């Protein structure tokens, strides 16, 4: 019973960890695309000169 | 269907099993006990010497001594007794019918391999036997052929790096800091609490205490501050005679001698520094892979929090651009045997066996020719 | 403190020295190490062979920027192919950087690079692979004389033994409409059942084979016969100024290696001697028998 | 044996007055000179490649005279006005000659769209230009070349009549100008597009030279016509990139220029060109079931004498030997009563 | 016994997803840093007057 | 097998 | 980066038999092969240059099959008879094939004064030979 | 490297660079220019 309860402890801890890291990487991709667009418009503004 | 035998020996633990099996059949401590009290009871069972699991049951009336210390055997007769008990009492198989696979430490004197081969052919009439490196088999059990491995047993600690299946002999590092020395240190630091343990059975009791109620601190000074300022880090152990002791502060003090040997006063550096130096001794081009693949082996590395502290201490010494990751399989106690169970199962390994007839014209040095 | 060395360049041979400097800097086989377990032996062998052929084709001057792609079928499982990523030149092609894609250009394995596959270059290879199951390697090439011989009315005249060894050759008309699906069917019947060499009209050359070395042998003979035909008909300007030999009764004339292995093995001996450390398996690793 | 020369020594020299965008323009226009050197199309400078800096103030980047294409650095190039006077001189000790710039100026007064000009003197391009027919559409590269204009060149572009004649005959929308008996001129909004067109013209010129050498007469070449189908080259460069979103949209010569310029950066040419698409090499990933995931992401004083201790114990033992009688210490309270 | 073996098998299934998500985040870091230095160069060119 | 081939 | 290959290495072996000034003249053939690699005329293995050793007993020297012109050494040559059968093989562990020697053997059977024969397949000579004008 | 690696069609030029490395053309030194004219010394360089 103790050993199964330790397994459950590990289950819930890592289950929370995966959700935290997943939302973090989703955030990173979301604003990475934004600076990707912004550098392109800056270089296009240089090209307009 | 004759199948090979895998016998893993270490100071304090002997395992044995058929090749190709998931589990070893026999696991028992490598202990030899001799009676110490005056035996007066005519007609009932007495023996000259007890060995193995039966000897651990009668710790009260026995003096327990280990044939191996620091990976080097001290009395070969006790080793013969353990091997005979393994072959006959535990597995109930004839030693002269099946081949046997044996393991040892990488750095060792000349005479050990020769004496071991001579005893294994002459006493048991083994048709074929082979010697392998423990840590290499552990890396094979992890299933990657490259990376640096750390095997820390109860006899000795050693880190070897293996690249493309080759262990570089110059980069092998060996440190004489094992779990038995940690048990002695735990006994010495439990002396100051008021509990005194002196006999060998009490040493086994202290070892069980260490296995049950020890953990590795992430920050040493902060954990000292927390343990001094509060009573939260206190657990109670229940002795076999009914007495109850409180382990208290010492729980993270005994394993910390692995990282700082200044507590024991050893001249050598820590285990993480030993791993870092072993990585430094290798070529630059492979160092990335050495920082990318590192597995932990041995029963000493079963302390909770060993992986996080190891990763932090390696990352502290590593360059900032390097990526550090530590692999810790849950079955890291029995990895070596598992690797042996891999190595004997291959179709190219039947030619790797040492021939019985070839030993007759070669002699005891034949293993140095073939291994 | 020092950049990697650059070999000095001939006035007309600068980029050959460029490729050989780059190849001595970056090995073509970098999968050796921790990545050996990632790929099985059969697929790693094809990756090494294809990357080595890409380096060889860039060395010989047969590369036309990134517009050309050379594909090989993976023997493992079914309908998986290897291709260079779009954006990477022929000189930086390594074994691990090759991209594995299935039929019709969907990406299965991304590879070590961030680049994606251009499916427009893979349409022709997909059509060729769907046409014949025995074809494993397809090499599409563009030599300067090849466009000249492809623009010809008569095509490749069998005036050289190199052109005689190729046999029956197919011709694919350059429609230029860029149809979505009819190009595949047109190519499928225009190859026919068995044609080792196809010459695209006004575009370039392509050779097919069940092995890498055989396809390279066919494309080398095709390039050589192309040069022979171009020079001979440039001098001739009419059938009365040349003699043409018929093929039909010209053809009346451990186990050893298969077709085309000599030229390929000698060229990897060049590449290993030049410092590419390809790790290509050799039938005879040493030129000389060892001393007693 | 040291042919590597740093192409961006602007930061090292620190002895020039650069404009708003010179840091990118100078490296961008020296890279094409290095590529012309590596392809071997030209080795001795005849003022081949010219750039326009800004539209508000018409300044133009040109190469100094007497400098080979191997020796071209970004800081060595000079900028001039449309008339030909020197505005700012580069860090090169050479006499200044702007005689060949004037023809390029004849392009700049006509078309505000064009920004970079490349002139070619290769044997194949001059063979096609000197040929009675133009670039015959007999190859795929010639189809990718596009429409083009022919003009007779006679060595001078300094009088007004020749300049206005060239600007009239060049037309509003033309990208390639073929100067008869002199070669070809490629016009570009961007450097990448013009280098793309230069490469395609060179390939098509070599193809045409070999083809017309091979066959006597044009009728034997069974040439196709660009005009009959009139394609818009749609559907080219289908992309399935993982890091970015998959789009067909790309410029005419970015994707070919990025790989060449990364080639140049790999050896040690310290170019300042910004890559629109970043590249990372990473080790490949495993999905074998064998692989296991990682677990994580004073007591003694400093100055003392042992001889002091020995002398002290000798003093005590001497009193032991003498056995002198002496009472113990007495309290001060008992000292009061005596 | 049954719930213990269930929970342990669940942990063994979850670890691979943990490692894959971590690798994806590290790759997004690398792509982050490349464009950060790219904007550094672009704003260095733009800042001159 | 090929580590046995050259040595040990 | 492997260095350039030495041309004369027959002193290293010292196992093949030698007849008269063979120690010199073998090397000559190797030089010719190297000269071809300096001119780009031929870099793939074929029966280009054969040499008659002595006027008597009809012994000839040919290049081994499958060996590129850059890697031909003095000790790697193959000694055969007029029929093409191998008499004294060289120090090259490659399979032997003498089907391309037969035309040179016919030329040698024609003229006793002819000693050295050179054959090339370069584009200029092939275009001239394909040309009916010659 | 005594010899530079050779292109498939440019071996002779590679040997020309190698011989330029091995043997310099300015063979005349301070001690080796005795009893020699100045203008002839200048012209031998160009030739
Ligand atoms: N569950 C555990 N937790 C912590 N330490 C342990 C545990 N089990 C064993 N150990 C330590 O490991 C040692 C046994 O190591 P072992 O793997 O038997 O070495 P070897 O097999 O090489 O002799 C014991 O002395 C004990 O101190």
């Amino acid at each position: 019973e103790t050993r199964a309860e330790f397994a459950e402890r590990s289950v819930t801890k890592l289950e929370k960890s995966i959700d935290d890291l997943e939302e973090k990487v989703a955030h990173a991709k979301e604003e990475n695309l934004s600076m990707h667009q912004m550098l392109d418009q800056t270089l296009l503004e240089l090209n307009n000169m | 269907d004759i199948a090979a035998l895998v016998v893993d020996n270490g100071s304090g633990m002997c395992k044995a099993g058929f090749a190709g099996d998931d589990a070893p059949r026999a696991v028992f401590p490598s202990i030899v006990g001799r009676p110490r009290h005056q035996g007066v009871m005519v007609g009932m069972g007495q023996k000259d010497s007890y060995v193995g699991d039966e000897a651990q049951s009668k710790r009260g009336i026995l003096t327990l001594k280990y044939p191996i210390e620091h990976g080097i055997v001290t009395n070969w007769d006790d080793m013969e007794k353990i091997w005979h008990h393994t072959f006959y009492n535990e597995l109930r198989v004839a030693p002269e019918e099946h081949p046997v696979l044996l393991t040892e430490a990488p750095l060792n004197p000349k005479a050990n391999r020769e004496k071991m081969t001579q005893i294994m052919f002459e006493t048991f009439n083994t048709p074929a036997m082979y010697v392998a490196i423990q840590a290499v088999l552990s890396l094979y059990a992890s299933g990657r052929t490259t990376g640096i491995v750390m095997d820390s047993g109860d006899g000795v600690t050693h880190t070897v790096p293996i690249y493309e299946g080759y262990a570089l002999p110059h980069a092998i590092l060996r440190l004489d800091l094992a779990g038995r020395d940690l048990t002695d240190y735990l006994m010495k630091i439990l002396t100051e609490r008021g509990y005194s343990f002196t006999t060998t059975a009490e040493r086994e009791i202290v070892r069980d205490i260490k296995e049950k109620l020890c953990y590795v601190a992430l920050d040493f000074e902060q954990e000292m501050a927390t343990a001094a300022s509060s009573s939260s880090l206190e657990k109670s152990y229940e002795l076999p005679d009914g007495q109850v002791i409180t382990i208290g502060n010492e729980r993270f003090r005994c394993p910390e001698a692995l990282f700082q040997p200044s507590f024991l006063g050893m001249e050598s550096c820590g285990i993480h520094e030993t791993t870092f130096n072993s990585i430094m001794k290798c070529d630059v081009d492979i160092r990335k892979d050495l920082y990318a693949n590192t597995v932990l082996s041995g029963g000493t590395t079963m302390y909770p929090g060993i992986a996080d502290r190891m990763q932090k201490e390696i990352t502290a010494l590593a360059p900032s651009t390097m990526k550090i990751k530590i692999i810790a399989p849950p079955e890291r106690k029995y990895s070596v045997w598992i690797g042996g169970s891999i190595l004997a199962s291959l179709s190219t390994f039947q030619q790797m066996w040492i021939s019985k007839q070839e030993y007759d014209e070669s002699g005891p040095s034949i293993v140095h020719r073939k291994c | 403190t020092n950049v990697p060395n650059v070999y000095p360049a001939a006035p007309q041979g600068g980029m050959a020295a460029l490729n050989m400097s780059l190849g001595m800097v970056t090995p073509v086989n970098d999968l050796r190490g921790s990545d050996s377990i990632a790929y099985d032996k059969g697929e790693k062998l094809l990756r090494c062979k294809l990357a080595a052929l890409y380096r060889l084709a860039d060395l010989f001057g047969w590369s036309h920027l990134i517009y050309n792609h050379i594909t090989t079928r993976v023997s493992s499982e079914q309908e998986h192919f290897l291709i260079v990523p779009f954006g990477l030149l022929y000189s930086e092609v390594t074994a691990s950087s090759l991209v594995k894609i299935n039929l019709q250009g969907d990406v299965v394995d991304r590879g070590s690079t961030n680049l994606g596959v251009n499916q427009a270059g893979f349409t022709l290879h997909s059509a060729v692979y769907a046409a014949r199951p025995d074809v494993k390697c397809v090499v599409h090439i563009h030599t300067p004389a090849g466009a000249a011989v492809s623009a010809m009315k008569c095509g490749l005249l069998p005036i050289s033994p190199e052109a005689l060894s190729l046999g029956e050759v197919a011709y694919h008309d350059y429609h230029g409409i860029l149809v979505d699906e009819e190009e595949k069917v047109l190519i499928q019947k225009n190859l026919g059942p068995k044609s080792k060499v196809l010459i695209l009209r006004n575009h370039g050359l392509v050779s097919v084979g069940e092995s890498v070395e055989e396809a390279f042998y066919y494309i080398h003979n095709l390039v050589v016969a192309c040069e022979i035909q171009v020079r001979t008909l440039a001098s001739a300007g009419g059938p009365d100024n040349l003699v043409l030999l018929d093929p039909g009764k010209y053809k009346a004339k451990p186990p050893a290696w298969q077709i085309g292995e000599q030229e390929f093995e000698a060229l990897m001996r060049m590449l290993d001697n030049l410092g590419y450390r390809t790790g290509y398996p050799y039938r005879y690793p040493a030129l000389r028998e060892k001393s007693k | 044996f040291s042919m590597m020369t740093p192409i961006n020594d602007l930061h090292t020299a620190d002895s020039l007055n650069l404009a708003k965008g010179e840091r990118l323009m100078r490296c961008k226009i020296s890279s094409v000179y290095r590529l012309l050197d590596l392809y071997g199309w030209a080795q001795l400078s005849d003022t081949y490649v010219t750039l326009r800096v800004s539209k508000e103030q018409d300044h133009f980047l040109i190469s100094p005279k007497g400098v080979s294409c191997s020796e071209v650095t970004a800081s060595s190039l000079i900028k001039v006005n449309i008339l030909g006077e020197v505005v700012e001189k580069g860090s090169s000790c050479f006499p200044v000659d702007t005689t060949g710039f004037c023809l390029h100026s004849a392009i700049y007064a006509a078309r505000p769209d064009v920004r970079c000009i490349i002139h070619l003197h290769t044997p194949a391009t001059a063979a096609v230009s000197a040929m009675k027919w133009g670039l015959l559409p007999v190859s795929h590269n010639a189809l990718l070349v596009g429409d083009m204009a022919y003009f007779d060149f006679n060595g001078e572009m300094e009088q007004e009549a020749d300049r206005i004649n060239l600007q009239k005959c060049l037309g509003p929308t033309c990208k390639i100008l073929v100067l008869r008996n002199h070669g070809v001129v490629a016009l570009g909004d961007t450097v990448e597009e013009a280098f793309y067109k230069v490469f395609h013209l060179q390939a098509a010129c070599e193809i045409q030279v070999s083809a017309l050498s091979s066959a006597g007469g044009v009728e034997n070449l069974i040439l196709l016509e660009q005009e009959k189908h009139r394609p818009h080259e749609v559907g080219s460069v289908q992309w399935a990139g993982s890091t970015f979103g998959p789009m067909q949209k790309s410029r005419l010569g970015e994707h070919e220029f990025e790989a060449l310029m990364r080639m140049l950066d790999n050896l040690g040419y310290r170019t300042g060109y910004p890559y629109r698409y970043p590249l990372v090499q990473e080790k490949t990933k495993h999905k074998s079931e064998v692989e296991i995931p990682a677990t994580v992401t004073q007591f003694v004083p400093l100055y003392t004498d042992p001889q002091e201790v020995l002398d002290m114990r000798n003093k005590i033992r001497e009193q032991n030997r003498q056995d002198v009688k002496s009472a113990g210490p007495q309290s001060q309270l008992l000292a009061s009563v005596i | 016994e049954t719930r213990a073996e269930f929970a342990e098998r669940s942990v063994a299934k979850l670890e691979k997803t943990i490692d894959d998500l971590e690798d994806k985040l590290k790759c997004t870091k690398e792509e982050h840093l490349c464009t950060q230095r790219m904007l550094d160069q672009t704003l260095l060119d733009l800042n001159e007057m | 097998q090929e580590q046995f081939k050259k040595g040990k």
